């Protein structure tokens, strides 16, 4: 057992800060290792170029096939994954065009979502897409 | 049977008096007018299925 | 045991049984241009919704007034005696019994 | 530095949990039957009678004898009456605790002017104080969730101003008066 | 007091009654008169009825005990007709009255308290 | 609209014995007039071909509100003994004294001097009604009047109702008899709500050696109002 | 210990046309409107398991008091005799807690069953009344109540009591 | 019949996520 | 957010319309769909398994 003298405060103090070390929790938050873990490289969203669209090439009318896109975010480089939100935003995106994006899927994918994609595209030339679909705003070349 | 409370309240003359239920039915002139126009409706749409 | 003689299966073994359901089941079945009031405000493809949806206090009031129609079905209503009592205008049920047993 | 007040508070908290059958079933009663706008204004007196309650509580918590519990008690206790939820007979702890939440909206002015017969419906009531009808003594109220003390609760009236309280006849009377 | 008139209220509680019995006529939820205060029981809305003990004719609303304690209503006489024609909004002498049930009435809490307050007399 | 004299209806036993039903347009609940011609309190008859029934009120007895409420057994049958408690002018007692019929016999029960006039008058004419005008909270004051019964009614509308009929069921109740007991919500306590004074009432009637069986509202006719009915000392 | 053994032994084991129509169809209690009670008054009563009265000292919290805290009113709990019975069937190694069941300030009530099983007997008295409040820790338990209308449950979550079905909660904990 | 449907869309409901339907179809396998 | 998406494009409730018989084959009778082809094909098979 663990001493429970009346001066024991100097020891008790030196066990609570070796228990907080053990913490993976307290270790990662403090020492700051990851900071830039996500995709995003620490932010909520990310800007990317549109490459081509996998989903419209194929010619299968699964609508859940078609209406995946592949992009290469500007920050890292990397070849990404996302899914328009409606079939018939694609009409509005062509490629090379720059597009925000955001994540998806940590609450998980529904019946007719494919698994393994974790983003999504939110805007088009800093315009939403749904104020595009509404006919609310135009799209600026 | 009858109570003398009730003259105006709850009493049929007696001209209006029947021996049966039937003849009750065959009397009244509200039941019978829907009863006809209910009746009439269910042979129409009867004919109308048939041919 | 054998099972009952007006038992089908007394006399009938699996195969039997097997083409006779098959045959039961078929034969049973037998100079100024002002801008218009759409450009003013830019609606677009917005949802069309009830009148009653732009006021949410009567539309509370609705809600309300439903709900009571819709408990009229579990639970009666009490009501005093402002006519001389002349009968229950509906049946009398005499095998319906609604009494909460204690045990 | 600057001269200006950053005091403030809100008046509601959202519910705990909020899918629940029966506190749904409890607000859609409350408000049919005192004709009420929103979830909103349930909640907000739902937190006045929690504050109200809890305070009750941790007074009771206390000896009978401490004077802490003398003066607040007493304080707590006079005021509800004076807002006419409680009764003179009732003065004791108790009766704060067993408080309800359709006493306080009983206390509303859009009630007591539907329960006084100046309103044909609570809806109508809400209506009419909208529109400058209602008159506590000479002040004219235009507010339906205007709690009535006890005192002020004989002195509600049409205004004098009002076209039902002895006024000049309104906007359609006029018109149609000057069409035929 | 002609014994017929047992439950005779004394002078505390004749005022509360007739404060409530005004307080009644002005929520409209009084009724007047002997034959009105008979249909009130007939068709089940009576809170409480008041008597007069003082009618020269006693017996002219002897009935109305009868019906009341067949319907469990609390009653009750007072010693003035005259008082409960004030009491009552009426320029004329008044020997019965009845306070009518109406739901949501903010005369819930005095009426209830009126009611017991009949009922200990009778012990 | 309604059952107007002079209308041709037709009669049928109900599922509890001495009780009838009365079909036609509307449909009403009856018993067979003991003395024939006469209404006690304004009711309609009605006649079949020397043999008369009489219209039941539920709004004014709470006999017959349980009956159109469904409840399962009321026990009063033909050839019974019945103990009435608050019997007040005997408009429930005059139809209970139909469904015993000649054979049985129904104690009245009521303090009153005013309502124990009436109930005299009624007992002339009915031969099995035995009135008593005493106070029920004191059943030892007329013990010599009273035999052993089969079933006690109470309507006596007191605080202290289960008090009141625990002493007149050992007194007067035989074994394996059983009680009908209405209660008023609002009479026992105003403050406490009515469904908790119903489970009090019945917890209070198990401390008193009497099995309450059954329970129910009488909501149509009745607001806060329950009878119950059970069974006192259940042979093994 | 063997006692500990012979309680999983007693769990596993734990687990004409002319004829008038006739039908047992109980009403609808009139306290309910819908799924809210509005018979159930700031006066609750409340029925305690037995398992409920255990995890409160272990979580030392006092019966009366720490009902008081979650609701804000007055507070009565509830004993049966099955409920007495099975503490009493304990042991000395429970005698903390059938002292706590014996206070004047409980209620104690009767029942007449056939048997000593607790979790039926609370069952029954539910469906009768509707007026009580089910103070238990029990699984099983808790799902057999939640299939009845009206009827809230109290249970004990983290060092603090909660309540379930309760739309009058006020001093509840939150998450 | 509307009563039975909807007593089956809670069914439907209660795995509607990608991975509750893989959970079973092994589980049934 | 599809459920936006959907409910915005459904704001239209405009439903394709059914074509008729042309006029001078009118004689003939209506032109019939699959839908009441679908009645005359199962009557057929109901009767043909039956024999
Ligand atoms: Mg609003
Ligand atoms: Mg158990
Ligand atoms: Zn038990």
């Amino acid at each position: 057992g663990k001493c429970r003298g009346l001066r024991t405060a100097r020891k008790l103090r030196s066990h609570r800060r070796d228990q907080k070390w053990h913490d993976k929790q307290y270790k990662k938050a403090h020492l700051g290792t990851a900071l830039k873990a996500n995709p995003f490289g620490g932010a909520s969203h990310a800007k990317g170029i549109v490459l081509e669209k996998v989903g419209v090439e194929a010619k299968q009318p699964n609508s859940a096939i078609r209406k995946c896109v592949r992009v290469q975010l500007i920050k890292n480089g990397k070849k990404i994954t996302a899914f328009v939100p409606n079939d018939g935003c694609l009409n509005f995106i062509e490629e090379n065009d720059e597009v925000l994006v955001a994540g998806f899927g940590r609450k998980g994918h529904a019946v007719g979502d494919i698994p393994g994609v974790r983003f999504k595209v939110v805007k088009v030339a800093n315009v939403s897409l749904l104020a595009l679909y509404k006919g609310k705003k135009e799209r600026p070349r | 049977v009858d109570n003398p409370a009730d003259f105006y309240h709850s009493r049929i003359p007696k001209k209006q008096r029947k021996r049966t239920i039937v003849e009750e039915l065959l009397a009244d002139s509200e039941f019978r007018r829907y009863n006809r126009r209910k009746y009439s409706e269910i042979m129409a749409e009867k004919a109308a299925n048939a041919a | 045991l054998p099972p009952s003689p007006g038992d089908t299966s007394y006399y009938q073994d699996q195969v039997d049984d097997f083409h006779e359901a098959r045959s039961r089941a078929a034969l049973a079945k037998g100079a100024k241009r002002a801008i218009t009031y759409q450009i003013a405000k830019n609606r677009g493809l917005t949802p069309r919704r009830k009148k009653i949806d732009r006021n949410p206090r009567v539309k509370h009031r609705e809600k309300f007034r439903r709900a009571k129609i819709r408990r009229r079905g579990q639970v009666r209503e009490v009501r005093k005696e402002e006519q001389r009592y002349s009968g229950e205008l509906s049946g009398i049920r005499a095998g319906v019994k609604k009494s909460i047993k204690l045990k | 530095p600057v001269a200006r007040s950053w005091v403030c508070r809100k008046t509601y908290v959202t519910p705990r949990r909020p899918f629940e059958k029966s506190r749904l079933d409890q607000e859609l009663k409350l408000i049919g039957e005192y004709g009420l706008r929103n979830k909103r204004e349930v909640w907000r007196v739902k937190f006045t009678l929690a504050k109200i309650r809890k305070a009750a509580r941790e007074l009771l918590t206390l000896d009978e004898k401490d004077p802490r519990r003398l003066f607040e008690g007493n304080a707590l206790l006079r005021r509800l009456v004076r807002i006419g939820v409680l009764d003179e007979g009732k003065m004791k702890l108790d009766y704060i605790l067993g408080l309800k939440i359709e006493d306080f909206l009983e206390r509303r002015l859009q009630t007591q002017v539907f329960k006084l017969g100046l309103a044909k419906s609570i809806h109508h009531a809400r209506v009419l104080i909208r529109q400058r009808h209602i008159r506590v003594r000479k002040q004219v109220v235009n507010i339906p969730s205007f709690i009535v003390r006890l005192d002020s609760q004989k002195h509600i009236d049409f205004s004098l101003r009002s076209p039902y309280g002895g006024g000049r006849p309104g906007r359609v009377k006029r018109k149609n008066a000057k069409k035929g | 007091v002609n014994p017929k008139a047992y439950p005779l209220a004394d002078a505390h509680l004749t005022k509360k009654l007739l404060d409530l019995v005004q307080q009644s006529c002005n929520y409209k939820q009084l009724r007047k008169g002997a034959n009105e205060a008979t249909k009130t029981l007939n068709r089940g809305i009576s809170e409480f009825i008041v008597m007069a003990a003082d009618a020269e004719p006693l017996e002219i609303i002897l009935h109305l005990p009868l019906l009341c304690e067949d319907k469990n209503v609390p009653y009750v006489f007072v010693r003035s007709k005259q008082a409960l024609g004030r009491a009552c909004g009426v320029s004329r002498p008044v020997i019965a009255c009845s306070v009518t049930i109406k739901e949501g009435s903010q005369l819930k809490q005095q009426i209830q308290s009126i009611q017991q307050s009949i009922e200990r007399l009778l012990v | 609209r309604g059952n107007q004299s002079g209308k041709n209806v037709m009669v049928e036993p109900h599922r509890h014995e001495g009780v009838f039903i009365c079909r036609g347009k509307e449909d009403a609940l009856v018993t067979k007039n003991l003395v024939p011609g006469e209404s006690v309190y304004g009711e309609k008859r009605v006649s079949i071909s020397k043999i008369e029934y009489r219209a039941w009120n539920p709004f004014r007895s709470k006999l017959a509100a349980a009956i159109l409420g469904g409840v399962d057994q009321i026990h009063i049958k033909p050839g019974a003994k019945v103990l009435y408690l608050g019997a007040a002018s005997g408009t429930t007692v005059s139809h209970v004294s139909d469904i015993v019929g000649p054979d049985g016999l129904v104690y009245a029960v009521e303090f009153s001097h005013r309502s124990g006039r009436d109930l005299i008058n009624l007992a002339k004419k009915r031969t099995n009604i035995i009135p008593v005008i005493e106070d029920a909270r004191h059943p030892h004051k007329y013990r010599m009047l009273i035999a052993m019964v089969d079933v006690i009614f109470a309507d006596v509308a007191q605080p202290d109702q289960t008090r009141i009929v625990a002493l007149n069921a050992h007194t007067f109740l035989r074994n394996g008899g059983h009680f009908v007991i209405s209660i008023k919500a609002n009479c026992i306590d105003s403050t406490a709500s009515a469904e908790a004074v119903f489970a009090s009432e019945v917890k209070k009637m198990q401390q008193e050696n009497m099995k309450p069986q059954e329970q129910l509202t009488l909501e149509p006719y009745e607001r806060d109002h329950a009878v119950v009915v059970g069974v006192y000392r259940p042979p093994p | 210990g063997k006692q500990k053994k012979t309680r999983k032994y007693a769990t596993m084991k734990r687990m004409d046309p002319s004829a008038l129509k006739e039908r047992e169809v109980p009403q609808h209690p009139s306290c309910l409107f819908f799924q809210y009670n509005t018979q159930l008054g700031p006066p609750y009563h409340i029925l305690v398991d037995t398992n409920f009265i255990n995890f409160s000292i272990k979580a030392k919290l006092d019966l009366v008091q720490s009902m008081m805290d979650c609701l804000y009113a007055k507070c009565i709990p509830c004993i049966t005799d099955c409920v007495m019975a099975e503490i009493e069937k304990l042991g000395q190694k429970y005698r903390v807690a059938l002292r706590i069941a014996k206070d004047p300030r409980f209620e104690r009530l009767p029942c007449t069953h056939k048997g000593t099983y607790a979790d039926d007997c609370l069952v029954q008295r539910v469906t009768q009344h509707k007026c009580y409040i089910v103070a238990t820790v029990d699984r099983d338990l808790k799902r057999r109540i939640r299939k009845i209308p009206g009827v809230p449950i109290m249970y004990i979550s983290n060092h603090r009591y909660n309540i379930e079905r309760m739309p009058d909660d006020y001093g509840a904990p939150r998450f | 019949k509307e009563h039975f449907r909807a007593k089956q869309k809670e069914e439907e409901e209660k795995l509607k996520r990608q991975k509750d339907l893989r959970k079973k179809l092994f589980r049934i396998q | 957010m599809a459920a936006a998406f959907r409910k915005a494009a459904k704001s239209r409730q405009r439903e394709h319309r059914e074509r008729s018989q042309p006029g001078f084959r009118k004689h003939l009778g209506l032109l019939e769909k699959k839908k009441d082809y679908k009645l005359r094909a199962d009557d057929y098979r109901k009767k043909q398994e039956y024999l």
